[PDB]
RNA sequence: GAGACCACCCGGCGCGGCGCUCCUGUACGGCGCAGAGCCCUGCGAUCGCCUGAGGGACGCGCCUGCAGAGCGCGG
RNA sequence: GACCGCAGCAGGACUCCGGGGUCAGCAGCCUCUAGCGCGGGAGCGAACGCGGCUCAGGGAAGUCGGCAAGCCGGCUCCGUAACCUCGGGAAAAGGAGUGGCUCUGACGGCGCCGGGUCAGAACUGGAACGGACGCGGGGAUCCCGACUGUUUACUAGAAAC
């Protein structure tokens, strides 16, 4: 019979399989169209969420309550340490799809992403580029190399690794990453700008602008095997049911006599790659810059470091990506930024007039320890 | 009148609310809130500058009981948040009969009225000691 | 910033954190935390708390 | 050689039942010792048991003081670990008191 | 940061301290020209002061201290 | 603790003696004496189940039915309706107080010397007090059987007998 009371189905079909991610880290997949004749730039960035805070902002929306108001709106800071370039790779658009023609590295490969090559580093042969160095190092295989991706690839991706020093967690191995060059008049003039990157830091106040809008991929924060209420969002069913009230009651019909994909099963409830799209940046700085998260109303020094740190995650030692919203993944975890595909075309202009530097561990009343000790004096 | 901004309906459907205006009516119970498409299983929700269809209690004068009429909430216990970061809360769920086309039963209203009501129907605004 | 003040605990509420509550006497009380509400609403007198500033007030903690 | 060690037993018995509080915590000094004396036996003086079981089995006291002496030799090496009264735990970390 | 077990991500871990911050709400004790009174010159629930104290922490920073990377297995 | 149920079976099976505190209690909650640590141990801290605890705002809209939970509850003093076979209803319904200290009255057997109840007052305390425990939610109706009793051991406790 049919089903009585129309009601929607409970989760997305296109989300499953709902397995722990089997990629290490979030995976930028598509990148942003080239759009041949832009400028030349690099279009993702890896970086490990720090932690939300709330600012208060001036809201020019036209047409909305707000317009010439002010928001308090929750923002992601993302930790992104300068990523050092050290390969880039040339792909063909093949009939097989992009095909590598080959990635040229550098003459000199930090210790970071020589760490990410051996599972473990002290007790190691550490032979990894030992003959790629020695055929290298004039430059001359390298500039080969750089000619043949020019000959023969259509897409050119830099190889970087984010130095995992500059960062709180406890890693050592550097999390290496393509980045796509776009916006090339030429391939050669793609590699061109690449190799003038090769062994050298880049930054994301030069991959990133404040007001452009990315998408944040990062495999989220895990609960384990979890139960169909609490994994697909089904109703509980009443408390007189015996056997237990947390479960699908039926899980299909008679006929098909098997059970279905779309049908809810209890199973691992966290841990998968996602992607958070359209999220607008709030303001790309550094946590050097002593005034970095001062305003015309703070009139005090104020910087990212909330007071008593960041809870679970550390001093964010060196530059800062600050988003507005959330992005997927926990404290630590690496999210992977990309210009957006499809970006939201109408979006309020960002003034900020406040950012709260108050403890997030506790209920915190001082944006800065100076504060606190006058306070209490 | 106007675009909302959506706020945390604190009220369903079975709740009875206080009166602020002079109708007469002691509370007023929620039969259901207009401009409500429903989900199976879900009871109808309410916040403030909602119009809801409420019946005068018993303790209201009888020529307002026993009809379905439309009101306006104007306080709610539950705290919602405005797009500003502001949490505000009423010490009590209250509301007011206004006709839909605003028209208020009452020519006074007694207590604090929240802002959200004031805005959406101008007629609560005039009528409001205080828009809190 | 613009900052206003617990109406029980007697300390400055940053932007954004705390709860106002406008109660029918028309006055609207703002609170630094849910422990600065629920002793005001569990009607404990903050000259009795000790953190609060009305006790420093009192005993000339915070003259 | 003679080793002067805190042990915080509200950080050991955290994340278990309160009821096994201080047979667990009894069982955590044992391992505890394991890796500071570097010994696989480890021999508890019954004043350790005595002061673990004071606040009964649910609550164990927040620290204990504890002396462990490297006893033995000849793979004959175990602990006798006694326990050291203190007024309070300060500046207090491990100290490798004993000489030889 | 991940988990039924596994696996996954990381690894000279980690334990005990010192700061910072936050939680609770002003520690024991001493003192007082506080205390209803009483009967004794003693008792006494309480109160103030020292004391936004004391106690705590699983968050951040640091180490001043013990430590910590198999001649284990495959290969 | 050995009896009888296949068993050293969360199953039954007759009596005798019966301390202390809190309390109206042989209640509940701790303990002296005496007995004693039960067909096993660790690790982990998933879903789910079971035995609980709490939950914003609303308050039965859930459901066949408020099933289950929750509310209420000790004592003292107020204050109690219809109806009635005048006995009841009735703890009707509802309210208010309650802790600790420091005192003041009563009440026997006097010089003496016992009492442990019942009042009353100050002073105190995050606006707290039957602070655990024990411990009615209540009101308006209708049907049926007057009632206390009794019953299909092992699916019907009923309006049946």
């Amino acid at each position: 019979s049919h089903r009585k009371f129309s009601c929607c189905r409970k989760g997305n079909l296109g989300y499953l399989p709902r397995k722990r991610c089997t990629r290490g880290r979030g995976r930028c997949k598509t990148f942003p169209p080239d759009v041949q004749g832009a400028p030349i730039h690099l279009t993702a960035f890896l970086g490990y969420k720090a932690g939300c805070t709330h600012v208060m902002r001036f809201i020019d929306h036209r047409g909305s309550n707000l317009h010439n108001r002010q928001a308090i709106d929750q923002a992601t800071i993302i930790d992104a340490p300068p990523m050092i370039c050290t390969a880039i790779i040339g792909y063909a658009k093949t009939p097989k799809g992009l095909r590598a023609v080959t990635t040229v590295w550098a003459a000199h490969i930090a210790e970071p992403a020589m760490r990410r090559f051996y599972r473990n580093y002290f007790h190691a042969e550490k032979t990894a580029f030992s003959t790629y160095m020695k055929k290298a190092a004039d430059g001359t295989y390298i500039k080969e190399q750089l000619g043949r991706l020019k000959q023969h690839a259509d897409v050119i991706r830099i190889v970087a690794h984010t130095q995992p020093a500059l960062t709180p967690l406890k890693q050592k191995k550097a999390d290496i990453m393509e980045i796509q060059v776009n916006g090339g008049a030429n391939v050669a003039e793609k590699v061109d700008y690449a190799y003038a990157l090769m062994e050298k830091p880049i930054s994301i106040k030069d991959v990133f602008s404040v007001g452009a809008q990315i998408d944040t991929i990062s495999i989220t924060r895990g609960r384990g095997f979890e139960g169909v209420v609490t994994r697909w969002g089904v109703t509980r069913l009443p408390r007189k049911t015996r056997r237990g009230n947390r479960k699908v009651a039926c899980i299909g019909a008679w006929h098909p006599a098997n059970v279905q994909y779309t049908v809810a099963r209890a199973g691992q409830m966290g841990y998968f790659h996602r992607t958070d799209t359209n999220k607008q940046v709030f303001m790309i700085d550094t946590a050097e810059n002593p005034r970095c998260c001062t305003t015309e109303f703070d009139l005090t020094d104020k910087s990212i470091n909330p007071v008593g740190g960041f809870v679970n995650y550390g001093r964010v030692q060196g530059d800062f990506i600050m988003i507005k919203g959330t992005c997927p993944g926990p404290k630590r975890r690496p999210v992977v930024m990309r210009n957006a595909l499809l970006p939201h075309r109408n979006c309020p202009p960002v003034q900020l007039q406040w950012i709260s530097t108050a403890s997030k561990f506790g209920h915190g009343i001082f944006e800065t320890v100076e504060e606190r000790r006058q306070f209490y004096a | 009148i106007g675009n909302k901004f959506r706020i945390s309906c604190g009220l369903p459907v079975g709740a009875v609310i206080n009166c602020a205006d002079n109708s007469g009516a002691k509370s007023l119970n929620m039969i259901a809130v207009k401009n409500w498409k429903g989900h199976l299983n879900r009871f109808p929700k309410a916040s403030v500058g909602d119009m809801v269809l409420i019946t005068v209690g018993r303790d209201g004068k009888p020529e307002l009981r026993r009809k379905v009429t439309p009101a306006v909430v104007v306080r709610q216990r539950k705290v919602w948040r405005r797009k500003d970061g502001v949490w505000i809360y009423f010490q009590d769920n209250a509301g007011v009969i206004i006709n839909p086309k605003g028209e208020l039963k009452g020519s006074s209203i007694t207590g604090p009225v929240a802002k959200e009501a004031a805005d959406r129907w101008p007629k609560i605004s005039t009528t409001a000691e205080c828009v809190h | 910033p613009r900052i206003e003040h617990c109406s029980f605990c007697s300390k400055p509420v940053y932007p954004g954190k705390g709860i106002c509550f406008v109660r029918n006497d028309s006055r609207v009380f703002r609170f630094c935390t849910s422990k600065c509400h629920r002793n005001f609403k569990m009607k404990r007198n903050p000259r009795k708390v000790r953190w609060t500033k009305t006790y420093r007030l009192l005993h000339n903690k915070d003259m | 050689i003679v080793y002067e060690h805190t042990i915080r037993l509200n950080k050991a018995v955290r994340g278990k039942p309160s009821k096994k509080a201080a047979p667990i915590a009894i069982r955590a000094i044992r391992a505890q010792v394991e890796k500071l004396a570097k010994v696989e036996d480890v021999r508890l003086d019954p004043s350790v048991n005595v002061f673990v079981w004071s606040r009964g089995i649910r609550h164990v006291p927040r620290r204990i003081r504890l002396e462990v002496r490297l006893e033995g030799d000849d793979e004959h090496k175990f602990a006798y670990v006694i326990n050291k009264d203190v007024e309070n735990f300060k500046h207090l970390t491990t100290e490798k008191k004993g000489s030889e």
